[PDB]
């Protein structure tokens, strides 16, 4: 079912420096009942 | 010197086990059941011999 991005099970890794021009590696982790899944994306300022 | 070396062996192998087990679970190379299985396993096995 559809869930919102602000849930308690979603854990993010690192910080996006909006004050600094550069690409950053940010990975979100959702702790499911059976496994934690990981997906990385790059954020360019 | 056996007890001094195996105390560092029990402690470093437990530290190495429980930093690859939390790495494999957070990455997702292991299930939630298997992560709870090997967390009770490290509490009972990686102990003073």
């Amino acid at each position: 079912n559809k869930v919102d991005y602000s849930d308690d099970r979603i854990i993010q890794e690192g910080d996006v420096d909006i004050n600094k021009a550069g690409v950053y590696d940010i990975t979100f982790r959702y702790r499911g009942k059976f496994k934690i899944i990981s997906s990385s994306f790059k954020v360019t300022v | 010197k056996i007890k001094e070396e195996l105390d560092q062996y029990v402690i470093d192998s437990k530290k190495y086990f429980l930093d690859s087990l939390e790495e494999a679970y957070n990455n997702g190379s292991i299930s939630a059941e298997s992560y709870y299985k090997y967390q009770t396993e490290a509490r009972e096995k990686f102990v003073s011999p």
